[PDB]
């Protein structure tokens, strides 16, 4: 009978139950989407937006509620922090209990479809066999996607009917939802643009409408209906899986990279801002600036906002996580209390001395402290026998400016080379480990989860685009090659034309 | 050793002290064993493109060969028409005991060289 | 079973093939090795001579740090050689 | 009869090298990425990029040369001639990496080109397009280890050099940053590598020791005639060797050569896979239950806590010259070593 | 060892669910020979 | 429980083969 | 203990390995090349300590 | 209205299933470390 | 400069030889 | 009756004249000093 | 306004047409004289 | 078949299968189309990749405000 | 809550296995 492999073939030329089947998998999706939602917030801790946002929590579609502006609870909560908020019915949990309810009657309809499977409808007129006419439901539908588009671009995201869009200063540390304007310049295709996904869904959308309406009236060129088998359904889905995966590779880089559309706020931010000290460039920005204007060092580095030192902390940075370290980036360092404050070496001249910081690539990394040019000072030393830089023989010291140890200084080398050794990970803070139990290994957020498996799903989604588009361009030879194929064809010289029986010498 | 972990130990250990990656009985291993995987899919390709129809699509083209039947179940000529012109004529077999032998000799020899 | 080129066990085999290929083998063989006998092949492809690598009393490579200036920084290098 | 079927004519004919429409994208970038690496492993350095000689004209072997990548400097710049870096500058765009990009990039689309061919080829002839299938693995694992994993990390710098050595450097810097061999996806595509051989071997010797004597003669080559009908050589007589051998055997010559497809194929897009997660720095790192009893215990030793120290050895020994960029200066104290070595 | 503690179930599940559709497809397959 | 696990896999596959050996599908000429 | 420094190497499921960890461990060093059957062990204790089933199997 | 005639009886012989039990068994063998951790 | 025509002279010439020799029969 | 100049003709000079030319550059490298 | 970077976008994009052109116009001119026969 | 009010008013929808514009149509066109957007995605590409550096368009998360 | 952990595999394996013996025997019924 037919193979495992080839069971739901039997909905190539049933268009019925091929819409029951499509109804069944998008009822499960919206099931997914609702079941999904209603698992998070059953876990998600709302009470600490700075050192326990979301992305720390392994939150997945949260954000996503909250990229489009679904920002608070039922429960009076807030993900910008705000409390006692009413978010009307589109609460985090009214978008869960939506997605159920579509979900229950998708099913229903899925049945129906099933049942009556033989609507005239899908029948050919002229011949009584089913058939769909691809190309004008290729308008139609297009015409339908260019609708939305545009609505979407038009008035949910200027906030013209609409909350508009997450967006953020350039450090992640005031995000909000907000009206966003189209911003029509070139500065638009600037990727952390927000102004340009508004102009984008505007203009592509009337692109889709105009094209749609094409589609619907003008007719495929023989040529063209001829070559890419336009007759023969499996012709859209090869192309409509290589454009699916064209797209999955897009997301994929814009969540790695960063774009306007993932915010750090709910994503976490990205391996490049720790390769390039973004946050730390930023911070030490701050802190000169506090200082010219005569605050002291423990004024200025108080004053740095602890969101903003905990960007800087290599524990948060997704390329720091491992395939089958599993769960929230919190099972791992732990929950994050406060900041320690801002470590300060100095060896026993008075030289400020600096840790070399741990880059991406290592689990592990030694314990180096240089001086402002470069140069080695002292270290944590493997073999003791012939150490010239251990921190007991260039007396090294920390001291703390701002955060929890504001003013504290230790001298004892075994504690301060224990700071020394959090300060390879950039800035120190305070972790709960007990309540989740923490393992204290590095996990990555739901940044590098999401570029993790779309990736792996565009790559394996070429290889359906290769096959279904082979049995397309192939399907008269699937069973086989013609039992009569006879040696002159394949045979060199025979044709002038490979292939072409009329080029015969 | 006798385990997962400890072949990957040898491995290293023997590239500290032997450097066999710069080695070329290892680099012909490396030849005997990729050549091999190599064409063990093309040889498993070119002849499940030239199966002759046997069968529907509802059906296992598989059930197109009865075990112990007489006649080739794929026609080589077309095989081999496809091959030699996707390179040229004379990269192409047209003798199976020679393509078969091929195809034993290679990785055989390979994995000689690098034991 | 030919496709109508001349077969090359024949073109070989002939004394034309010989009377043409003995003067381009070897006038392509001298040209090569006068694009590296000249020193050209240097210059053309900015590959350091054996003198070159370094400054006299130098022992740091001098390497590319800047993407939109690294033109000028390759400049920079070879001028701490002449 | 328009141009385009008068070109059509000409792509399609039945000479030596067969062209297609498929010729057009595959002929010249195929030469390109050829040309580009002769030209790069005869006459470019790698000394501004990498502090490294690499080719023929700076004293390097064919074991040694590569066309290495750009400086970690250039990001995932396309690094185009005429681009912002190189500014059409020729030399300056070789001293650069250029070379590397140029490689990659025209070899992706030369790869594209042939498996188009692949199809070409086979629609003209009337065979079934399961070679091309097959050939979508070594695509993945292209794209795979030259384009993904460098784009999920810093810069171009580390993905592969193209060069023996510089693939062996390769191998082993996975091996100390990515504990690479501990990935299951690395360990499928092991087995479908080494399985394919297997199946290479063993299908190749049953046949040549299951002839039919089909002519008299000590060799055996000369008694096939490539348009018989009949099987050359015995699946009956095989099929109980193997039983009787091994237990089980093959009674599907259909089955048996899609298996041989299907082996390697899938190996291949396995390893792909593992990769994808390299890039991200996703790996199969550690065990994290052996690390917490090891921690605990120092009695407790495994082969995996001493592979784990053997890749502490190869990062702290090898970054600092393989990663020139860090300026990393690692004093001798500092440096993980045993006892006397 | 400390091990994960959904590890059991998730390899049960791995090896029970798959295995038990090609059991289910084997058996309906034999009887209606 | 994660050796009970190992070996539990380990000793399935063997009575696989034992069934897949001695009660195989039998190989039958045409 | 396989190098025959006295620091035995864990190789079986029930003292703390997995699969993929696991192992039947070599012989020690202090053996070098020579036999090492059971019998030639004071005791199966011995013998195990040693490496015996590696030469063994 | 008449039954749908587009269904077909599917299939599994004794091999197939051999072969998908050992790759489930083995795919278990190879990822429980994995799992456990 | 001077060493581009000295590269270049061999191959010039090596197509000069080539280019008298086969004209006949390439205009056939 | 053979044609002189095919796509063969071209292909097979596209890879041969390099090749020669790249051979000369290469020996002419062996006596290099440094 | 008009940046060095898109004079030499301007260069790769005519530099390209030209190729693809060039190759085009080629490949015309053959398949038109030696046509095959019918 | 099963006749619908729904499926008689969409009938009109699906019932042109097969109906092809003769010869070529508006191939011409629609490459023209693809080749614009090809172009467009080049730029867009290479302002993502700091290849193509326009006035005023910061490729930085500092276009933030 | 401090559950049983092993609950979950039992619950799990008490609902999957009797149930998949039924659909076993239900399928091969239909197949005849
Ligand atoms: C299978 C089919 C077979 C056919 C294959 C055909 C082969 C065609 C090859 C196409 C060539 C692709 C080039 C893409 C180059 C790239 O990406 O270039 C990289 C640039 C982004 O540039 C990088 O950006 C990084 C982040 O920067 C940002 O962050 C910094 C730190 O905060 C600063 O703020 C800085 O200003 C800001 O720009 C660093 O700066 C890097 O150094 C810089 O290179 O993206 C861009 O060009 C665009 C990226 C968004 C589009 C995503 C493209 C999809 C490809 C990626 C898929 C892999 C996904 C990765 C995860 C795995
Ligand atoms: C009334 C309809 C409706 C609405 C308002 C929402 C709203 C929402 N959904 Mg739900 N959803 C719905 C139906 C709906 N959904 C259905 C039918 C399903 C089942 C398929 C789901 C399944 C689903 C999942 C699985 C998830 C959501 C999620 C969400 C949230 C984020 C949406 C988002 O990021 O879009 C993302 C937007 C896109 C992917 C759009 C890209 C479309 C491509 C690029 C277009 C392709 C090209 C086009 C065809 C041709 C070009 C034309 C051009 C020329 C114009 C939001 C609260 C997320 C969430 O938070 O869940 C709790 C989530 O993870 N939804
Ligand atoms: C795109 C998909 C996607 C992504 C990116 C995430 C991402 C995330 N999820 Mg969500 N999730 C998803 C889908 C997704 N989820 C779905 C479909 C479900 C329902 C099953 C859930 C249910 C879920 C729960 C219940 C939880 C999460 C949690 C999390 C976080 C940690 C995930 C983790 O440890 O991964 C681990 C990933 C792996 C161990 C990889 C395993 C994949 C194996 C290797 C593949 C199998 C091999 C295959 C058989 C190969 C052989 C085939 C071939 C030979 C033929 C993270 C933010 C956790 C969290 O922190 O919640 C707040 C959590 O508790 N997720
Ligand atoms: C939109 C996506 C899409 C759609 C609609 C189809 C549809 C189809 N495919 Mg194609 N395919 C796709 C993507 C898609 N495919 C991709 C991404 C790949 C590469 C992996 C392939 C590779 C492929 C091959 C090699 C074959 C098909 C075949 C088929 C046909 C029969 C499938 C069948 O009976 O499965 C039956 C499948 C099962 C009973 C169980 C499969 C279970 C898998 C192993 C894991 C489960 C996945 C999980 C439950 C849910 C998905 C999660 C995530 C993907 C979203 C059918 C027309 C077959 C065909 O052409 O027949 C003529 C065939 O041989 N497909
Ligand atoms: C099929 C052939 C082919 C293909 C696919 C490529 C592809 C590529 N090459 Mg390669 N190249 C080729 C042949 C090819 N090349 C040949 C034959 C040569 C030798 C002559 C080279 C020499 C070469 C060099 C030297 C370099 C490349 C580079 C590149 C990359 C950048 C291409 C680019 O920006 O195009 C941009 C241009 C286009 C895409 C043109 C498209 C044409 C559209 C459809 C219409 C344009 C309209 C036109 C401009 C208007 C006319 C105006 C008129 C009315 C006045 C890319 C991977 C670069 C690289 O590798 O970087 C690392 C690089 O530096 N190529
Ligand atoms: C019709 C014509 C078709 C033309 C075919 C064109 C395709 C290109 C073929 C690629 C060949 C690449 C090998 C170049 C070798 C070379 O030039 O070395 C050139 C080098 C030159 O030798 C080095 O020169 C230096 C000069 O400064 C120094 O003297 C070095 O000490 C000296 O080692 O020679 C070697 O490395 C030793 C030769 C032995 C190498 C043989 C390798 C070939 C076999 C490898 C395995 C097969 C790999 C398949 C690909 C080949
Ligand atoms: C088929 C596959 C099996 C499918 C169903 C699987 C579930 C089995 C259903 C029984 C549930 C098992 C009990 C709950 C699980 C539990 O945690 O157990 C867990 C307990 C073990 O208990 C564990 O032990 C650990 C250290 O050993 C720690 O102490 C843990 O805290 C504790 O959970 O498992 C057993 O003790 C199994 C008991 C089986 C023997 C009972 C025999 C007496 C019953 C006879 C009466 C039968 C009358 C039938 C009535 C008609
Ligand atoms: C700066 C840009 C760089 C790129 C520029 C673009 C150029 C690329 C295109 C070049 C392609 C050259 C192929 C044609 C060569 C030629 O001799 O064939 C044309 C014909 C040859 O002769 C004929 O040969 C014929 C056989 S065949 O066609 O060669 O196979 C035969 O039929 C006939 O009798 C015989 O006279
Ligand atoms: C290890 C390899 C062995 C596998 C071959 C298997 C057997 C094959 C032959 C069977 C019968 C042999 C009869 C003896 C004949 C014999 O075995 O063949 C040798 C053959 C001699 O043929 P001629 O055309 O000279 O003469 C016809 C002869 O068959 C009559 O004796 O010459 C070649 O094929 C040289 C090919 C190099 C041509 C270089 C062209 C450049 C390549 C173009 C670019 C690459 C293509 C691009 C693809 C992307
Ligand atoms: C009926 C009805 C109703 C109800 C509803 C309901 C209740 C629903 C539900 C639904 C749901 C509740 C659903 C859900 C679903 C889920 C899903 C669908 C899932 C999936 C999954 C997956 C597929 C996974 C996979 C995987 C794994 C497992 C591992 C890892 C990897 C992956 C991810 C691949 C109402 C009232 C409305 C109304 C009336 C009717
Ligand atoms: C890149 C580039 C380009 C291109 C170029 C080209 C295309 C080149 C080519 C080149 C070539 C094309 C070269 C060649 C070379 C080769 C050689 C160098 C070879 C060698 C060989 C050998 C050495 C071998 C030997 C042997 C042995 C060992 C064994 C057996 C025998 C024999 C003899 C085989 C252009 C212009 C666009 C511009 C831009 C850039
Ligand atoms: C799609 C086909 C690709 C063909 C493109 C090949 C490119 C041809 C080489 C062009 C290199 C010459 C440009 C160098 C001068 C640029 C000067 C500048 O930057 O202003
Ligand atoms: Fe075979």
């Amino acid at each position: 009978g037919l193979p495992w492999y080839r069971v739901h073939t039997v909905l190539i030329n049933d268009p019925g139950r091929l819409i029951a089947a499509h109804l069944m998998h998008t009822a499960l999706v919206a099931g997914w989407a609702g079941s999904m939602a209603l698992y998070e917030l059953a876990t998600f801790d709302p009470s600490d937006p700075v050192l326990n946002p979301m992305w720390r929590q392994g939150m997945f579609v949260l954000p996503f509620m909250a990229r489009l502006g679904v920002t608070g609870s039922w429960s009076g909560w807030s993900i910008t922090g705000e409390t006692g908020i009413d978010p009307g019915f589109w609460s985090f949990e009214g978008v869960a209990l939506a997605h159920i309810v579509l979900s229950g009657l998708l099913f229903l309809a899925a049945c129906w479809h099933w049942v009556y499977w033989d609507l005239e409808l899908f029948r050919d007129p002229r011949t009584g066999e089913p058939a769909l006419d691809l190309p004008k439901m290729f308008g139609i539908h297009l015409f339908l996607a260019g609708l939305l588009c545009f609505g979407f671009g038009a008035f949910h995201l200027t906030g013209l009917f609409g909350p508009g869009m997450w967006v953020s200063d350039p450090y992640g540390l005031t995000g909000s939802v907000q009206p966003v304007a189209p911003e029509w310049g070139p500065d638009g295709f600037n990727p952390y643009n927000p102004g340009g996904v508004v102009a984008h869904h505007i203009a592509a959308g009337i692109v889709g409408i105009i094209a749609g309406l094409f589609h619907i009236l003008v007719r495929p060129p023989q040529r063209l209906y001829k070559a890419l088998r336009m007759g023969n359904i499996e012709t859209v889905l090869s192309s409509s899986i290589a454009a699916v995966f064209f797209a999955a590779f897009v997301v994929a880089g814009t969540m790695w990279y960063g774009s306007a559309t993932t915010p750090i706020e709910l994503f976490g931010p990205t391996r490049y801002q720790w390769d390039s000290s973004y946050f730390q460039q930023e911070i030490n920005r701050r802190v000169q600036a506090s200082l010219a204007s005569g605050a002291t060092l423990e004024e200025a580095w108080s004053a740095i906002p602890e969101k903003l030192a905990f960007y800087d902390y290599i524990g948060n940075n997704p390329a720091k996580g491992g395939l089958f370290r599993t769960g929230p980036m919190n099972k791992g360092d732990g929950i994050a209390q406060a900041w320690k404050g801002h470590a300060v070496f100095r060896n026993k001249e008075g030289e400020e001395l600096f840790v070399r910081r741990m880059p991406a690539f290592f689990e592990s990394f030694p314990v180096i402290l240089t001086d402002k040019n470069g140069v080695v000072k002292a270290d944590i030393p493997f073999r003791r026998a012939e150490s010239k830089y251990s921190f007991e023989q260039q007396g090294v010291t920390v001291s703390f400016y701002g955060g929890e140890l504001n003013g504290q200084t230790f001298t004892d080398p075994p504690t301060v080379k224990s700071y020394a050794r959090k300060a390879i990970f950039g800035e120190i803070f305070e972790f709960d480990t007990e309540t989740l139990n923490s393992d204290g290994i590095f996990r990555t957020s739901p940044r590098g989860w999401f570029t993790f498996a779309h990736a792996v799903f565009a790559l394996l989604f070429f290889f359906g685009h290769i096959w279904h588009g082979a049995r397309t361009l192939f399907r008269d030879v699937f069973s086989g090659i013609d039992p009569e194929l006879s040696p002159e064809q394949v045979e060199w010289g025979f044709y002038q034309k490979v292939g072409d029986v009329t080029t015969r010498r | 050793p006798l385990g997962i972990s400890g072949t990957f130990n040898f491995m290293i250990v023997f590239q500290a002290e032997h450097n066999i990656l710069m080695h070329p009985f290892h680099q012909l291993g490396v030849a005997g064993v990729f050549g091999g995987a190599l064409f063990c899919a093309m040889h498993g390709s070119l002849v499940t493109s030239s199966l002759i129809r046997e069968t529907t699509e509802t059906e296992s083209a598989n059930y197109g060969y009865k075990f112990g039947q007489e006649e080739e179940t794929y026609n080589i000529v077309a095989a081999h028409g496809y091959f030699g012109r996707l390179i040229f004529q004379y990269a192409s077999f047209n003798n199976s005991r020679s393509l078969h032998f091929f195809l034993a000799a290679w990785p055989v020899v390979g994995v000689w060289f690098t034991a | 079973g030919t496709t109508g080129e001349r077969p090359f066990s024949d073109i070989i085999t002939s004394v034309r093939y010989w009377v043409i290929h003995s003067i381009t083998i070897p006038a392509l063989f001298i040209a090569g090795w006068l694009f590296v006998s000249t020193g050209l092949a240097y210059d053309v492809f900015g590959t350091p001579r054996p003198d070159s690598y370094y400054a006299q009393e130098q022992r740091s490579i001098p390497l590319v740090t800047d993407r939109f200036e690294a033109k000028q920084q390759v400049e920079t290098f070879l001028e701490q050689l002449k | 009869r328009g141009w385009f079927d008068i070109l059509d004519d000409w792509l399609k004919r039945d000479r030596f090298v067969f062209v297609g429409w498929s010729g057009i994208l595959l002929f010249p970038c195929a030469y390109l990425a050829l040309g580009g690496w002769l030209t790069g492993t005869t006459f470019v350095t790698s000394w501004y990029t990498h502090g490294l000689a690499s080719s023929y004209l700076e004293g390097c072997n064919f074991l040694t040369v590569a066309v290495s990548t750009p400086a970690n400097s250039m990001g995932h710049s396309l690094l185009l001639l005429w681009g912002p870096e190189a500014q059409g500058d020729f030399t300056r765009w070789c001293q650069l990496g250029g070379l590397w990009t140029f490689i990659a990039l025209h070899g992706a689309f030369g790869l594209i080109g042939f498996m188009l061919r692949q199809f070409e080829i086979a629609r003209l002839v009337g065979v079934r397009p399961y070679n091309a299938i097959a050939f979508s693995a070594p695509i993945a694992v292209f794209v795979s280890v030259f384009l993904i994993y460098p784009l999920g990390q810093s810069s171009w710098f580390f993905a592969p050099s193209f060069g023996v050595a510089a693939i062996f450097r390769f191998l082993l810097f996975f091996q100390g940053f990515h504990n690479w061999t501990l990935n299951p996806f690395h360990m499928m595509g092991v087995a479908g590598v080494l399985g394919g051989a297997l199946l290479c071997a063993i299908h190749g010797a049953t046949v040549e020791n299951t002839l039919f004597q089909d002519g008299e003669g000590a060799s055996t080559f000369r008694a096939f005639n490539p348009t018989q009908a009949e099987e050359t050589y015995s699946m009956v007589t095989a099929n109980r060797f193997w039983s009787q051998i091994f237990g089980i055997a093959f009674s599907n010559k259909r089955w048996l050569h899609f298996f041989m497809l299907f082996v390697p194929v899938t190996g291949l897009w396995m390893s792909a896979i593992g990769v994808v997660g390299l890039a991200l720095n996703l790996r199969s790192y550690d065990f994290i239950s052996q690390e917490i009893r090891a921690a605990e215990d120092p009695e407790f030793e495994t082969f995996y806590t001493k592979n784990l120290l053997l890749n502490e050895g190869i990062r702290a020994w090898m970054a600092p010259q393989d990663q020139p960029h860090e300026n990393f200066v690692f004093p001798e104290e500092v440096l993980p070593r045993g006892n006397a070595l | 060892m400390e091990v994960n503690q959904l590890g059991l179930i998730a390899t049960a599940l791995f090896v029970l669910v798959p295995s038990v559709f090609l059991i289910i497809l084997y058996v309906q397959t034999e009887s209606q020979q | 429980m994660e050796t009970i696990t190992y070996v539990f896999i380990f000793a399935c596959i063997i009575a696989l083969f034992f069934f897949a050996i001695f009660f195989r599908e039998p190989p039958r000429i045409t | 203990d396989i190098d025959g420094i006295r620091e035995p190497v864990s190789g079986s499921l029930l003292y703390g390995n997995n699969i993929i960890t696991g192992a039947v461990v070599p012989s020690s060093n202090a053996i070098g090349l020579h036999f090492y059957p059971i019998w030639e062990a004071a005791s199966l204790d011995e013998w195990l300590y040693n490496g015996g089933p590696y030469q063994l199997i | 209205m008449e039954p749908n005639p587009n269904r077909q009886p599917v299939e599994l012989n004794r091999t197939s299933l051999y072969l998908g039990l050992l790759l489930i068994l083995v795919l278990a063998l190879l990822f429980s470390s994995y799992f456990f951790n | 400069d001077w060493r581009v025509l000295v590269v270049l002279l061999p191959v010039l010439l090596a197509a000069g030889w080539a280019v008298r020799n086969i004209l006949p029969y390439a205009v056939k | 009756s053979y044609p002189i100049f095919t796509v063969r003709w071209v292909a097979v000079h596209t890879l041969a004249v390099p090749t020669i030319f790249f051979l000369g550059a290469i020996a002419a490298m062996q006596f290099i000093q440094r | 306004t008009i940046t060095p970077s898109l004079k030499g976008f301007f260069i790769g994009l005519l530099s390209g047409a030209v190729v693809l052109g060039l190759t085009f116009a080629v490949l015309i001119a053959i398949s038109q004289i030696d046509k095959v026969q019918r | 078949a099963r006749r619908t009010w729904l499926g008689d008013i969409l009938r009109p929808l699906n019932s042109e299968y097969g109906k092809v514009a003769p010869g070529w149509g508006t191939t011409p066109l629609m490459a023209v189309f693809m080749g614009l957007f090809l172009v467009f995605l080049l730029i867009i590409l290479e302002i993502y990749n700091s290849t193509l550096i326009l006035d005023g368009v910061n490729v930085s998360w500092k276009a933030l405000g």
